[PDB]
């Protein structure tokens, strides 16, 4: 429901440890990229 | 132009971040706030209140989930009667050129509903139950503050400190938006 919306998003962008993933969004790429990175990223994590 | 004296022009220009054409038109918005009460001419630096009732009125403030904690930590009695002073140093944390850092700083403050200069648990709920604005009830603000509140406990104890928190609205900045008010 809403909190759990909430949740995995709010805990994706705290977690020390995947940090990678959290911060495509600050890189100045296109979307494109971005979405290969996560993709790639959450693979090996 | 005759509400300033060019040397208070110049320290509003150093002190904030606004120019000195902004806090004219500051000085207006408040003036209309309440005519009676402010001086048109503020050359002598006058001392006068308006109350937190007519300024959370303001279209900027009135949607904000924490309008009147906001203007409350504006003023010296925590009753958010703020005089032209206040009024300019609250939009000037408010506005976009503010850096984080200091948006982060008054957030602390209204943030800790209990007063003890932590965030913990509760003061969280409570935070995120404000800036969720009836889209969460109560218990998926409590699913949303078990996870958060242990994942950016760095040090280990329970609550958040100051050092905490602004590692926290750096990874979820939307904890900043009610401090992003232009005017
Ligand atoms: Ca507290
Ligand atoms: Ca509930
Ligand atoms: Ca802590």
């Amino acid at each position: 429901g809403p909190g759990s919306e909430e949740l995995e998003r709010l805990k994706a962008l705290l977690d020390e440890n995947r940090q990678m993933i959290a911060t495509v969004k600050c890189k100045p790429w296109k979307m494109e990229k971005k979405i290969e990175v996560l993709k790639e990223a959450k693979k090996f994590v | 132009q005759t509400i300033f004296t060019e040397e208070q022009l110049d320290n509003y220009q150093d002190c904030t971040f606004f120019n000195k054409k902004d806090i004219l038109k500051l000085h207006a918005r408040f003036y209309e706030l309440a005519p009676n009460l402010v001086p048109m001419d503020y050359r002598k630096s006058p001392i006068v209140h308006v109350p937190m009732s007519l300024i959370i009125q303001m279209p900027e403030l009135r949607e904000n989930p924490f309008k009147e904690r906001i203007v409350e930590a504006f003023s010296e009695d925590g009753e958010g009667n703020l005089t032209f002073n206040d009024f300019v140093d609250m939009f000037s944390v408010l506005c976009e050129s503010a850096p984080r850092e200091l948006k982060a700083n008054y957030a602390f403050k209204i943030y800790d509903f209990n007063t003890d200069n932590f965030i913990c648990k509760e003061d969280l709920e409570m935070t995120l139950a404000r800036l969720t604005k009836s889209e969460l009830n109560e218990d998926e603000v409590v699913l949303v503050c078990d996870k958060v509140i242990e994942e950016a406990d760095l040090d280990g104890d329970g609550k958040l400190g100051f050092a905490d928190f602004e590692d926290m609205i750096a990874k979820a900045p939307d904890f900043l938006s009610t401090f992003h008010i232009r005017i």
